[PDB]
């Protein structure tokens, strides 16, 4: 369960805020939020790597709890 | 204090309708309307035995009695003079009779009108007079649609069609109540009643064609 | 011969009169005792007419008299002689109650309905909806998706069936989808635990407000839960 996937986002929404957002819950060891290179802009979907898998499946648990941009964030396992 | 001892000492009072009479009536108008209820059940069981005795007097005393026990009305009230109606329903007298409506009428619940109205009609026998004014002031007093609904059916049993056309008319006035009904309808009911009319009764051949009409 | 003479039937009645218009003013005693109205699970619309109750019999027939052919909305109206639940909210609007039939899953649901362990579904949303497809809450304070969590810690033949959402194998928490149809690819994925008994109208008016990438285009909210026992 070590990492998340993360859909539905707003590209101000950038890897701090992810960073900052998911240690509310838990700290976020390993981040990864794309950065499109050819239009330079993000699509909002996150991948998560976590310290051990007890962190993660809490995570499932509370972790669908974050609305980026007032609107609705996936979070699952992977 | 306790009306428990004006209760059982109402009831150790001798003699005839005086020391429970002024002692009772006096006890119970000096405390609370609480155990009235048991000054009714004395006034039962003392009209039961008094009885015996002429027939005004102990019916004047349980009822000034049950009637100063209610202060001045209550939900039960008009319920004990309905019922001092029942027992006093047969009579040979209009004084028990005007004086149990009389009674019956100081509020206007739902209760009492089933005392009045089949009262006008067991006096509406051998003359039309008691049903055309207690009818027509029944109908056009208070308020109810069904007043005057019941009061035209138990004038139509009569020998007269005049105070069912009368209560027909006087509710087919509508004005400020053209559907005086909802679904029940006081029109086409009398519209029936004047094909009742177009029964062979008339055979002048006037009438009927005026009542289809 | 009946007694029956209480429940007075209204006619005429304007788009915007309902249960309420007629109790603060209807017929005979309408407003009183109980109202009937036609309302939907979603639209919750009532039509025109209606039945208002009266305390008494009395009381009714002086209202028939009265309300008979009166004045109400600028309108002439006629007067005359006549398991748990989610109520839904869409938008402003209410559309109706949802009727559920429901061991572990059953009972976290269940529990979830009534608030008996000190949290559940009241006053939360449907955060995705995908027509012909399901609808997707109990994100409670989540509002997102895979949001919330049991009773007991963090952790489809057709349309009308209860079952969990997941985020893979053994992470049930609180939060649920109805099915809007057969969705037999989640078989052996999803555990399903229950039907819809009443208000499949309900569903139909959350399933309307999907999209494809499943944004509510209307607030979805259960305004009220609990159980019938």
């Amino acid at each position: 369960d070590a990492t998340v996937y993360v859909g539905g986002l707003d590209e101000k929404v950038s890897e701090p805020l992810l960073w900052e957002l998911f240690l509310q819950a838990g700290p976020v060891v390993n981040t990864h939020m794309p950065k499109d290179r050819v239009t330079g802009q993000h699509q909002g979907y996150g991948f998560v790597e976590f310290l051990s898998e007890e962190d993660a499946d809490y995570a499932i648990k509370i972790m669908n709890m974050i609305k980026l941009y007032g609107k609705p964030i996936r979070v699952n396992k992977a | 204090f306790s009306v428990k001892c004006w209760l059982r000492y109402i009831e150790f009072k001798q003699g005839a309708p005086k020391p429970r009479l002024n002692q009772l009536y006096e006890r119970a108008l000096k405390l609370l309307p609480c155990s009235y209820k048991l000054w009714y059940r004395y006034l039962k069981a003392r009209r039961a035995q008094v009885k015996h005795r002429c027939v005004t007097d102990p019916a004047y005393e349980d009822v000034n009695n049950c009637h100063e026990r209610a202060f001045v009305f209550m939900h039960k009230m008009p319920r004990l003079w309905l019922d001092y109606c029942q027992f006093l329903m047969d009579q040979g007298r209009v004084t028990h009779t005007r004086r149990t409506f009389d009674r019956a009428l100081r509020a206007l619940p739902i209760t009492q009108h089933s005392r009045i109205w089949p009262l006008y009609l067991r006096f509406l026998r051998s003359h039309p007079l008691p049903e055309t004014a207690v009818r027509g002031y029944r109908r056009f007093l208070k308020l109810s649609p069904e007043s005057a609904e019941e009061y035209i059916e138990y004038l139509k049993s009569s020998d007269r069609l005049d105070e069912a056309a009368q209560r027909l008319a006087t509710v087919v006035n509508d004005e400020r109540f053209v559907s005086k009904a909802g679904k029940s309808n006081y029109q086409l009911w009398h519209e029936l009643c004047d094909l009742i009319s177009q029964n062979p009764d008339k055979v002048q051949s006037l009438n009927v064609d005026a009542i289809i009409r | 011969m009946a007694t029956t003479k209480r429940v007075l039937y209204v006619g005429g009645l304007a788009e915007e009169v309902d249960d309420k218009v007629l109790h603060a003013a209807f017929i005979p005693f309408g407003d009183i005792t109980d109202i009937q109205i036609p309302l939907d699970y979603e639209t919750e619309k009532h039509r025109g007419f209606a039945f208002v109750e009266f305390e008494l019999a009395e009381d009714a027939a002086a209202a028939i008299d009265n309300m008979n052919e009166s004045e109400l909305f600028g309108r002439t109206i006629r007067v005359n002689l006549a398991q748990v639940y989610m109520d839904i909210k869409i938008g402003n609007k209410p559309a109706g109650r949802i009727q559920m039939l429901l061991p572990m899953t059953a009972e976290n649901f269940r529990c979830l309905c009534t608030h008996e362990k000190g949290f559940g579904f009241k006053g939360s949303s449907f955060h995705r909806i995908i027509p012909q497809f399901m609808c997707q809450g109990g994100d409670f304070t989540n509002h997102n998706g895979t949001g919330g969590k049991s009773i007991y810690g963090k952790k489809h033949t057709g349309p009308g069936l209860l079952s969990m959402a997941n985020s893979g194998p053994n992470t049930n928490g609180s939060q649920f989808f109805l099915t809007c149809d057969k969705t037999d690819w989640l078989d052996g994925k999803h555990v399903v635990f229950g039907e819809v008994t009443e208000g499949l109208d309900v569903l139909r008016q959350i399933e309307a407000q999907g999209s494809k990438d499943g944004k509510p285009k209307q607030k979805v909210i259960i305004a009220d839960c609990g159980e019938y026992v």
